[PDB]
Order: structure tokens, then C-alpha cells, then sequence
């Protein structure tokens, strides 16, 4: 939903994860919580290409 | 202008170097590969399925896995083919003999 | 790209 | 002094062991890759003249075989590596007197130049100031 | 107070690690030897044991390291 | 007497120098270094355009060999990287129909 | 019969490898000339580092006798400094060339008993820096591999971070110092270790009630934090 | 030579630096009602840490509390003997040998892909010139 | 069978330290990522016309350095009202 | 005054000797090393030459020494 909500409803590109302090989240995870696990009071999430 | 790059900057510094006349493709960067294990695997998956040393020598061959090739060469042939005919007739292009090519080269590559 | 070539 | 710094007299038994030994290692590195180079090339050509012929590719002295320094030499005013026969007492030098009703010098003993000690007790020690007319403290 | 009432599971960084194993390290020290003081561990008090007889001698000079040149 | 070791021992010299120039800045000595390239090789300037048109065994051979000497990607834009680039490759294609590449340790 | 006719290019047009080459033969090709890399900085022996240490540099000890004349780093560098590649940036920490403190063994068991005793290895003392292009083979190696152990793993580019910053600080030859450089992404992974568990198996905890003066001051927002 | 160190740094205040201690400060004393808590929740009963059962729930594998003294200062120390294991064979490896220099699959090897290659091509090209020479030879 | 005349386990192959662990407010081999602001603590405040704690810098616990500046060290005596000096 | 006018040839013991010697490494070391001071030579002066960031650290513990047992 929030890549949605940022590409604005729009075809994305493609294998993009968003990652908080280093560490990636899955796609199927309420952003809260992970928040709350990997960057606990540091919410700045990146948007990155995985590809690798 | 050009400072120094301490020790703790190098892991960007090789990923993202600083630019140059001749820079290299920093988004293929993270693609250039090349395997020392490929041979000893084939050699120890092949003497595993129960091959012979001289089957798996007949059997082995090079890696597919390597840097990807540049697709200037299939895109840019004849211009480079060109290019190369006047690089071998006018001595390496000296005193720009090879300008018209390597324009239209560059231009074709680039478009502003 | 990786995460952590972000710096700013 | 200058000339005693070159021949390494003011130097210690350490550095000069030191010394010894940094020239004993590049000797031996040179030697080494020189023997190297000489195997390569002999093997190469497949002739023990050249081999021979690398023995005078690198002779001005030696080595010292032995050193002196300073801190060898003896000190002390009870030490008997400086004593061979007494000095007389007419001959021996008189200590400073000094006594009056506000200083002297008989409470404390300074020592000499090189070995020196605390003119002031245990006790005291941690009270210097107080026994001083001017007092500068160290810089830290 | 970052732990248990702030709720971060890892309140200290490499930093604060290195504090708190420094003065673990001081408090082993000052432990084991008996009036140890400033050069060593940070402290400094006045009250001193000295032997009795304290001979003044000049520091030896800083050992000559081989250079190039 | 050994003109194709003499040449590709010559070329990657001159590699060197063009990467060398590049990260200081010398666009007379990278130009030099692009201009003493061994462009007069007759056996090189045909094998050329075989390479361009091989495909599987040969060209993943050559390519090994390649990416040993050379694995940085050159930049898809500079025609002089990839004009030298080329030129190495048909070299190695020549002296490999010439006398195959035998890359694995493993052999006899 | 001549040797090697047509293997000089670089000496038959005047086209240097390097600047030193430039200043050495006169080719006089380089606008900025060439600022020699002192012999101090191009070979030298391995120092102890800490001011912590009552040894500090001096070269390290030895089974083997060893040339006591140190590498030193570049502390003073010059304002503008060319070439900001990797070439030129390790020989500010690092010899290319690797130290002058290998060993010759007379014999086997010597090598056997310092590599039993943890004072030697090839690997380490046998060996020149790795060129920027070999570090990212292998990094990228490493990285092909780990994704391939998982892809649905959190920790996947710490692990790499590491791996990366210690190739790039020469732990071959350098473990000390680059352990020193790389132990914080070791911290890190060992950080999201712990909250990919507490995430997979769900752990939580009973958080208590807001504080009296969880604001310091009325005007001030409270900003909401998961 | 540690212990029992001599005052190497002064000790000072600096003008109007405060201290933040009155008068009774001395027979200030300080206290924690964790005493009085634990008393309390005995005596009535209430709802106990689970740092009073020995056993650790906490973890899949057994783990045992260790007390000081105390129910408030524990360890948790795991009882099992863990077997380890390596998917590894033995004798494959000589680490103190250096393997760059001896010739084999094993050496390439410990060298690279690359040096290979580069041997495989200067190979060829030395072959190259080879036939060109036995060429000449052989027409004459 | 001589052999055998002297094997509990090995010598360890690698060894840690606490001195090959960083330190530094400005060493970056402890900057994995900026730390919020929100989370970083305040230095202490002291501000009057009679003393103040912004003319110097006394530094962590660990990398201490002088608050006086160099022209004054050697005056040191005269910013204090008590002074107790070294023993020597 | 002992050679020229109390007529000893050899008017300096071995002790005197050393204590010359030590004068004459310490006039070297003052001339070569500009602000030495203390411990390594007899001298203090108070206006001394620092360099504007003077940072304090402990020093580092004696180094061990292997001994039997
Ligand atoms: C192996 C065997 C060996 C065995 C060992 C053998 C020993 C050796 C062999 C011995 C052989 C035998 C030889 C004999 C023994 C030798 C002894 C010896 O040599 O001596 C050396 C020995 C010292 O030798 P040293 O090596 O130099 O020691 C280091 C220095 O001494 C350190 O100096 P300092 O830093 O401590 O400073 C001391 C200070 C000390 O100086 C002071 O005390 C000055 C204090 C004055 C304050 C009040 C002044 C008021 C006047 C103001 C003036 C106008 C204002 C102008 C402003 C500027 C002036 C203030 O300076 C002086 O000493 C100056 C001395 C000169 C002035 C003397 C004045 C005498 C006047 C007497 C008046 C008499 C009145 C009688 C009235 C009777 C009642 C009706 O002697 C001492 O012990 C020194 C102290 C002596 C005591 C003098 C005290 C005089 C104070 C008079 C007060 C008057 C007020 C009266 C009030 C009552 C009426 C109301
Ligand atoms: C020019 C500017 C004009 C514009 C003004 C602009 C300013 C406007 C804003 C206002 C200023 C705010 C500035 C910011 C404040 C923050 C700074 C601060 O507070 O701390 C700094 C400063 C920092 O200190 P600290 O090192 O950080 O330590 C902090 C401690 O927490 C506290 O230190 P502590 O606890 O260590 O010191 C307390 C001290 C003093 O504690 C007290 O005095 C407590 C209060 C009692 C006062 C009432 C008793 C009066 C008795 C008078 C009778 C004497 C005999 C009569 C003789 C007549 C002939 C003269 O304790 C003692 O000395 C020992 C006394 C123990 C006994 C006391 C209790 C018994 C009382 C009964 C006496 C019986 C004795 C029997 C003996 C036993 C026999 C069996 O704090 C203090 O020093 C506190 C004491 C300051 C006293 C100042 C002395 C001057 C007082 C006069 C002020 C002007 C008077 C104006 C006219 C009105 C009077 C006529
Ligand atoms: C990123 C952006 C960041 C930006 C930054 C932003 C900054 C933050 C946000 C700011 C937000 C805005 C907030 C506003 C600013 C806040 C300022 C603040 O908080 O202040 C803290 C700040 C200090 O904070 P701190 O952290 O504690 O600093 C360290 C301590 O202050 C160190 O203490 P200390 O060791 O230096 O000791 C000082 C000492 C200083 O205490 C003294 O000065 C005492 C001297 C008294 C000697 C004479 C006494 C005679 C009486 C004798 C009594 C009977 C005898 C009994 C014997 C025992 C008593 C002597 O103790 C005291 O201060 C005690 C204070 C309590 C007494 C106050 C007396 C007030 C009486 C006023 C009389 C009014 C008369 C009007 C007549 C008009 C003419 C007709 O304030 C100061 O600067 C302290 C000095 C304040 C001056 C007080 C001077 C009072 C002297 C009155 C003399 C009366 C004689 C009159 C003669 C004329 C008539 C003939
Ligand atoms: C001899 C006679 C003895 C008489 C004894 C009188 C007993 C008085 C006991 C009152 C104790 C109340 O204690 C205080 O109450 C408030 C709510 O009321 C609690 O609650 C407050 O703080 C906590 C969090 O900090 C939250 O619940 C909330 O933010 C706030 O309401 C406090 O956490 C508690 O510290």
C-alpha cells in the first residue's frame, strides 16, 4: 500500500523493497511493526532496487 | 579540489568512483563477475555423478557467468567496423583522421 | 543499487 | 658530544642491539634475493658460471665486533664498581652548610646531580606547598 | 532508561560499548592493584604511600626506531 | 621473431597506461596510449569481424579470456573503450582458431 | 636476432605507464608532473597501531628476523590529490607491493610450527593488495551467493557490508585493523538477527501507560512513534 | 611497578564552580523501597517474577537458573551438551603450504581463474609462433 | 618411539581485543548510520556571570583534553579557588 | 683547580667522569631538542609551548612480562 500510495497507483518498477536502517522488509508486513522491530523511534525508510 | 578519501569511504569509493575521461559503467558495476570455483565445481559435480577425469575434461566448459558483453558491439557495428578500417589506414587517428567516425559515434551513443 | 550507498 | 652521538656511545645496550640486528636483516634479505635471482637465471641458462658470477654482484669494513656506551660506565657515590683504593679525607669534598633558626639543610638531602632524591619525607611529601614561599604547579 | 522505559532492545552503540568495558577494566584495576592513580586509570588523590627514600632520576631517551634515510 | 606475444604483451601495456592517464588526467598520454594500439594487424583487422559474428563455444571462450584480462565494464558510451576492447577481443579470436584455449587446470 | 622488437610500444612512442615512468625517462607527457611515492610508503613492515599499546609504532615481532624499518601512512596528505581511485588512495594506508616482513623457511617444520603456533600464513604474508576490480568480484560473488541462501532475509546486505568493508581494508594481510573497520556492520547483523526472530515468532511485551510529562511542554507535539 | 602510584595530575576547583551539597549533607542518607516492596508482596501474596522457578521457558533449549544468594541475582545456564557437526572432509587442506608455487589442479587453484587464463593465452601464442618457426624450418 | 615422549588441544588461531575495539565521537568506524536527533542527549549547561562551561571542552570519559586553552596553562593556579598540587 | 694549582695529573675519578659525560649529553640534548625538559633532562620552566587541543589519555598498562610460573 505504501508503494502504491507513493508510484500513485501506477505500474512501479520492478523487484523494489524498502529498507529501514539496513535491513529489508517484506512486502507482506505492516510497516508499524517492522518499523517498530529494525528502526525503533528512526522511521526513515529507503526505496530501493533489489536485484542482486 | 580533488581531497583525499579516508579509509571508511572506500566501500562507496568502488561502487561509486569519482569521474574520469575514461569511467567505467557504475550501474554494471554490481554485474562484473568472474568465477574461480567454476571448474573445481564442474570437476567435483561431475566425479560425484560418477564421471571419469577425462569425461569431465571433455565435458567441462567455460563460464556463462562473466561480466556481460557491452551492447555497443551489437548495436554499433558497422560504425565501429569503420572507425577500426580508419584507425588501421591513418596510423591510429593521428592528427584526427578518425573524427568524422568517432562523432558520429559519440553522438549516436550519447544525443546530447 | 544497495541501501546503504545512501548517505544523505 | 656529536661525534660520540655518530660512533653510538650515548646510545643504549638495547639500541645498539637493535642496531646490529636491522643490519643483520637487511644482509640477509639481500643475500637471499640475490640467491634467488642467481638460481633463476643459472637454471635458465643451465650454467653454474653464472651462478659464480652473481657472488660479486653486491665490502668497505665490518661490522664492530664489540660497543661501548655510557650507561656502562659506573656511578655511585656507595657503589664499589668505582671504588679502587679510598681517596683521603684532606682530599674529599665538604656538603654546603647551612642552619639558622628559620632554614637548614641537614633536615633533608638532595643527592647528587645525576642522582637525585626527595629532600622531603613520606609524611610531608603530599604537603610540599606548604613549605615553600612561592610554589609554580605543573602544567597538565 | 533506554531499555526498559524507552523500549529499545539495542540502547547502546559501538561507543557506549567500549564505555562500559573501559570502566569495567578500570574498576578490575583499581581492584587488583592497591592505590593504582592517574597514567592508568582516571583518578588522582593526594594522600600517597611513597617508600621513604624516593630517588629522582632522568627518563631514559625515546628508543631510536630504524627509519629509511 | 614473436611478433603475437610481442603485440599482446604491447597492447596490454598500453591498457595500463590509458586506464593510468585516465584516473590522472592526461588526455595527451591516453590519446598516445589509444594511437600506439597495433591498429596495422592484418590477421586481427580480419578475424574482426568473425568475432562479431561467432556464437557459443568459441565466443564463451574468448570471453573467459577477456573478462581474466580486462573484467571492468567499460562505459557503453566511449567509443575509444570500446573500439580497444573490440580490438583485444579479435586478437584473442585469432589466436584462438589459430590454437584453441585449453582455461581449466585440469588436463593432459 | 633481437629480443622483444615489437613488445616496447611504450618506448618506441614515448607513451608512459605511469607518471613515474614519465619523470624517469623524460617522456615529459604529464601536465601535472608526478609527486613521488616515497620509500617509506612503497614498501615497509607491519607496525603496531593503538596508543593503548607501549609498543606503538614500532614493527611487529617475529619468529623470524625481520626488517624493523616501518610503513608509515600518509598523515599530511596535499590538498589536491589527483587521482581519487583506489590506485592511489592505498598506498596512503597500505603497500601494493605488500610488507617486507615474509619469511624464508630453511626447512618445513618451521614453516609447520609457526602455523601451528598462529604466526604465520601465506595468505597473509606472501601476498600483494587486492586491485578494486578483484574486490568486486569477489563482493559481488559473496553477494550472488547470499541471496541465493536467502533471498526473504533482512540481514543480507548487512552481511554483505561487512564482507565488502573488509576486502576493501586488505584483512588478508590487514585482519586487525580491518576487523577494527567492519565490527560495527558485525553488529549491526547480529542486531537484525535478533528482530527478524522477535518478528518470525512474535515476542512483545507490555508496554506501560504514558508518562505524566511524556511532553515536555503542553505547545509541543507528540509525535507518534510505532 | 603499578601499584601504590605517586599524585600526577592536580587536583582544583575553579572559581564559583558549584557543588550542589548543603549542610546535612553528610547525614543525608540514601534508600530504595525495594526492600519494603518484596516484604509487602510476600506478605500479601502478590503476583511473583518468574525468576522464582529455576526452569527458563525463554528458550527452546534447557536452560537452568543459577542464584547468588538471591532470587533477585540469577543466571540462566543451558544443561545440554551440544553436538556440533561440519559437512566438511578431512585432509583436503595443508594451510601452512603455500600453493601458488607448486604445480597442479590444487595450485592454479589457490592461484585464480585469471592466471590460468592468462597462461592459456600466452600458451597459444607461443604455439603460434612455434609452428611459424617449424613452418620455415621444415619448407627449407 | 621417541615419538611420543611429550597434546591437550591447539593455540588459538586468531585473538580479539579490547583495543582493536573503535572509539571516537568523529571516528567513522563507528558510523553505520546517523543516529535522530530526537535521540541524541544534551551536554550540561552552565551559564552566569561568575563561571561558565562554554569557554572549554573537558571530553568524554575515555578522550579527555585540557578546557584550558595553551596560554593559560601555565597559569592554571590562578582559575581556582583551591589548588592541590602533584607529588614528586 | 685540582689539575693547575694542586698538582694532580689525574684529578677526576670515575664518577666524576660520568657526571662530566652526563653534563655533556645534556647540553647536547638541550641544544638539539628545543623545549626538552624534565625527564629527560634536569630542567623546568614554566612557560612552555602546547599545541591548542591537548587531549588526556591513560596510559597503557606495564607491559607483561613472561616469568615462570
Ligand atoms: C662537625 C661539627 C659541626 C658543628 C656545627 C658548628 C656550627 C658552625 C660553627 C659555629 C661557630 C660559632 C659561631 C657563632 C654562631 C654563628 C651564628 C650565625 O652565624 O648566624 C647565622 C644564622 C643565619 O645564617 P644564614 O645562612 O644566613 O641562614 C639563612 C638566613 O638567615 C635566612 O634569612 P631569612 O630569609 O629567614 O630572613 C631573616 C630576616 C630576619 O630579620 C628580622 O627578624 C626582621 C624583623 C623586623 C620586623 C620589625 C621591624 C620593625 C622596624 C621597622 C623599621 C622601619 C620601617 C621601614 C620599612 C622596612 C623595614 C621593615 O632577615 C635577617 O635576619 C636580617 C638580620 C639583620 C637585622 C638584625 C636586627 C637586629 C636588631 C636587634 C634589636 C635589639 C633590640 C633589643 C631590645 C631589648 C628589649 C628592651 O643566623 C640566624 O639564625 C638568622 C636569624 C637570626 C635572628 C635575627 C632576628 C633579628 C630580629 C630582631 C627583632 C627586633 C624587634 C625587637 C622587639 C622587642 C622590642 C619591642
Ligand atoms: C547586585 C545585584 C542586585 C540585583 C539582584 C539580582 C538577582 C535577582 C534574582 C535572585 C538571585 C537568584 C540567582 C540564582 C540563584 C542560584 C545560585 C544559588 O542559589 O546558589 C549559589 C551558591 C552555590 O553554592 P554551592 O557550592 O553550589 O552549594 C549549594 C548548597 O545547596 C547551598 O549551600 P550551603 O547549604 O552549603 O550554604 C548554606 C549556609 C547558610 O545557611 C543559612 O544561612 C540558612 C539560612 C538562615 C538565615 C537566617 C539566619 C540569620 C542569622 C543572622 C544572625 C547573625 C548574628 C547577628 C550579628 C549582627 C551583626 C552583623 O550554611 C552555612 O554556612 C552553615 C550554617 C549552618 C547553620 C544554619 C542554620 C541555623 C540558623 C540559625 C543560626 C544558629 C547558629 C547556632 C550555632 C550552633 C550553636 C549551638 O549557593 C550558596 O552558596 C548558598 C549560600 C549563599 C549565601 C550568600 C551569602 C549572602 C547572603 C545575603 C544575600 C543578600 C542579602 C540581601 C539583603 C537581605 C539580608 C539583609
Ligand atoms: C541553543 C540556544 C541556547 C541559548 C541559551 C538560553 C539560556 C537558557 C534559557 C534562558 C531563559 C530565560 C531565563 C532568564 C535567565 C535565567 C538566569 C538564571 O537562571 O540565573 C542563573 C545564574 C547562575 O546559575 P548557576 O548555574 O547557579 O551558576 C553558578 C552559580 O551561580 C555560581 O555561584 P557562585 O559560586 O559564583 O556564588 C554566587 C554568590 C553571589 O552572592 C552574592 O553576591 C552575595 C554577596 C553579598 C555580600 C554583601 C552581603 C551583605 C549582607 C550581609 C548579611 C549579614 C551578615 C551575615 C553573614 C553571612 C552573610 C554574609 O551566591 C549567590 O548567587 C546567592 C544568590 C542569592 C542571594 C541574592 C541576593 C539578592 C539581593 C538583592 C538586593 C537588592 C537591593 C536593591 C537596592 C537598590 C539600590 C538602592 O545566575 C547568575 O548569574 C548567578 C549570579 C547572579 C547575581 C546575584 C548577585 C546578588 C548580589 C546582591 C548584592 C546586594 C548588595 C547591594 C549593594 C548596593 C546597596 C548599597
Ligand atoms: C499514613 C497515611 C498514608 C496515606 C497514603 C496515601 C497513598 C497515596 C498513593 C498515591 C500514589 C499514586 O501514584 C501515582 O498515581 C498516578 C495516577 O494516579 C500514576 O499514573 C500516572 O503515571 C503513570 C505513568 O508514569 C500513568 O499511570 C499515567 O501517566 C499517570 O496517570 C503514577 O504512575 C503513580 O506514580
Amino acid at each position: 500500500q505504501l508503494k502504491a500510495q507513493i508510484y500513485g497507483g501506477k505500474a512501479a518498477p520492478e523487484n523494489v523493497k524498502v529498507a529501514c536502517r539496513g535491513r529489508v522488509f517484506e512486502d507482506a508486513d505492516n510497516v508499524a511493526m517492522a518499523v517498530r522491530a529494525f528502526c525503533k523511534r528512526d522511521p526513515r525508510l529507503l526505496l530501493f532496487q533489489d536485484n542482486l | 579540489a580533488a581531497s583525499t578519501i579516508p579509509i571508511s569511504q572506500w566501500p562507496s569509493l568502488l561502487y561509486a568512483p569519482p569521474s574520469s575521461p575514461a569511467n567505467p559503467a557504475v550501474e554494471a558495476l554490481p554485474e562484473m563477475q568472474f568465477d574461480d570455483l567454476h571448474y573445481p565445481r564442474q570437476m567435483l559435480l561431475c566425479r560425484g555423478a560418477g564421471y571419469s577425469l577425462e569425461q569431465c575434461n571433455r565435458m567441462a566448459q567455460p563460464d556463462a557467468r562473466v561480466t556481460p558483453e557491452n551492447p555497443a558491439e551489437k548495436l554499433l557495428k558497422e560504425e565501429a567496423v569503420a572507425a577500426i578500417a580508419c584507425l588501421s589506414q591513418r596510423e591510429g587517428g593521428k592528427d584526427e583522421q578518425c573524427r568524422y567516425y568517432i562523432e558520429r559515434m559519440y553522438k549516436l551513443a550519447n544525443k546530447e | 543499487a544497495s541501501p546503504m550507498l545512501f548517505t544523505d | 658530544a656529536q661525534l660520540h652521538a655518530s660512533e653510538g656511545f650515548w646510545d643504549s645496550e638495547s639500541e645498539q642491539q637493535e642496531a646490529r640486528l636491522q643490519r643483520h636483516a637487511e644482509h640477509r634479505n639481500d643475500l637471499e634475493t640475490t640467491w634467488e635471482e642467481a638460481l633463476r637465471e643459472a637454471t635458465l641458462a643451465r650454467n653454474f658460471d653464472v651462478l659464480v658470477s652473481y657472488l660479486n654482484h653486491g665490502q668497505n669494513g665490518i661490522p664492530p665486533s664489540v660497543t661501548w656506551n655510557f650507561n656502562a660506565m659506573p656511578y655511585g657515590k656507595e657503589n664499589p664498581d668505582t671504588k679502587t683504593f679510598p681517596i683521603p679525607d684532606h682530599e674529599q669534598p665538604y656538603r654546603a652548610f647551612s642552619l639558622g633558626f628559620t632554614a637548614n639543610n641537614l633536615s633533608g638531602n638532595w643527592g647528587d646531580y645525576i642522582d637525585r632524591q626527595d629532600n622531603k619525607n613520606a609524611l610531608m611529601r603530599p604537603a610540599r606547598m606548604m613549605f615553600t614561599d612561592v610554589f609554580i604547579p605543573t602544567t597538565k | 532508561a533506554r531499555y526498559c522505559y524507552r523500549g529499545l532492545d539495542h540502547p547502546f552503540t559501538l561507543n557506549e560499548m567500549k564505555d562500559f568495558l573501559f570502566k569495567l577494566r578500570e574498576q578490575y584495576l583499581v581492584n587488583k592493584y592497591e592505590g593504582i592513580q592517574f597514567p592508568f586509570v582516571f583518578r588522582q588523590f593526594n594522600r600517597v604511600s611513597t617508600p621513604g627514600t624516593l630517588e629522582v632520576h632522568t627518563s631514559p631517551a625515546l628508543q631510536q626506531q630504524p627509519h629509511f634515510h | 621473431s614473436s611478433p603475437h606475444m610481442d603485440r599482446l604483451l604491447g597492447d596490454l601495456k598500453l591498457l595500463a597506461a590509458y586506464d593510468s592517464a585516465a584516473g590522472w588526467q592526461e588526455p595527451k598520454a591516453m590519446e598516445s596510449a589509444f594511437q600506439s594500439l597495433s591498429w596495422d594487424d592484418a590477421d586481427v583487422l580480419k578475424a574482426l569481424p568473425q568475432y562479431l559474428n561467432c556464437r557459443g563455444e568459441q565466443k564463451r571462450r574468448v570471453d573467459f579470456a577477456y573478462a581474466a584480462l580486462c573484467p571492468r565494464p567499460v562505459d557503453e558510451k566511449d567509443p575509444k573503450q570500446t573500439l580497444m576492447s573490440l580490438w583485444m577481443k579479435a586478437r584473442l579470436f585469432s589466436y584462438d582458431q589459430k590454437h584453441p584455449f585449453v582455461l581449466s587446470p585440469f588436463a593432459a | 636476432s633481437i629480443l622483444g622488437a615489437e613488445a616496447f610500444p611504450e618506448l618506441l612512442s614515448k607513451v608512459p605507464l605511469n607518471p613515474q615512468m614519465d619523470e624517469d625517462k623524460h617522456f615529459n607527457k604529464y601536465k601535472w608532473g608526478n609527486e613521488p611515492i616515497p620509500v617509506n610508503r612503497r614498501t615497509g613492515s607491519r607496525m603496531n597501531s593503538s596508543i593503548y599499546d607501549n609498543r606503538n609504532h614500532e614493527a611487529v615481532r617475529h619468529p623470524w628476523s625481520t626488517d624493523a624499518r616501518t610503513f608509515h601512512p600518509n598523515d599530511n596528505p596535499e590538498a589536491d590529490r589527483i587521482n581519487t581511485q583506489y590506485s592511489n588512495m592505498v598506498s596512503d594506508s597500505f603497500p601494493e607491493g605488500g610488507f617486507s616482513d615474509a619469511p624464508r623457511f630453511s626447512s618445513n617444520w618451521e614453516r609447520l610450527l609457526a602455523y601451528h603456533h598462529g604466526l604465520y600464513s601465506p595468505e597473509k604474508f606472501n601476498s600483494t593488495t587486492k586491485t578494486a576490480d578483484e574486490i568486486r568480484l569477489a563482493v559481488n560473488d559473496f553477494a550472488a551467493k547470499v541471496h541465493a541462501d536467502d533471498p526473504k532475509n533482512a540481514c543480507k546486505y548487512l552481511m554483505i557490508e561487512e564482507f565488502k568493508c573488509l576486502q576493501s581494508a586488505q584483512a588478508r594481510i590487514d585482519p586487525q585493523g580491518a576487523a577494527t573497520k567492519c565490527v560495527k556492520w558485525f553488529n549491526e547483523w547480529r542486531q537484525c538477527a535478533w528482530d527478524q526472530e522477535k518478528m518470525v515468532k512474535g515476542y512483545n511485551y507490555i508496554e506501560d501507560r504514558r508518562a505524566r510529562k511524556h511532553k515536555p511542554y503542553i505547545g509541543a507535539p507528540d509525535l507518534q512513534y510505532s | 611497578s603499578m601499584d601504590h602510584g605517586m599524585q600526577y595530575s592536580s587536583i582544583y576547583w575553579e572559581t564559583s564552580h558549584r557543588t550542589y551539597l548543603p549542610f546535612w549533607a553528610s547525614l543525608t542518607q540514601k534508600f530504595s523501597w525495594k526492600i519494603m516492596d518484596d516484604q509487602i508482596r510476600s506478605f500479601l501474596r502478590l503476583p511473583k517474577p518468574v525468576t522464582t522457578e529455576p526452569f527458563v521457558f525463554s528458550s527452546g533449549s534447557p536452560y537452568i537458573r543459577r542464584y547468588f544468594g538471591d532470587a533477585d541475582i540469577s543466571v540462566p545456564v543451558p544443561l545440554h551438551a551440544p553436538a556440533h557437526f561440519a559437512f566438511v572432509p578431512t585432509g583436503t587442506v595443508s594451510p601452512w603450504e603455500e600453493t601458488g608455487m607448486e604445480t597442479g589442479p590444487q595450485g592454479a587453484a589457490a592461484r585464480g581463474a585469471a592466471a590460468t587464463a592468462f597462461r592459456a593465452v600466452l600458451e597459444s601464442a607461443w604455439k603460434c609462433d612455434i609452428d611459424e618457426q617449424i613452418k620455415e624450418k621444415l619448407h627449407s
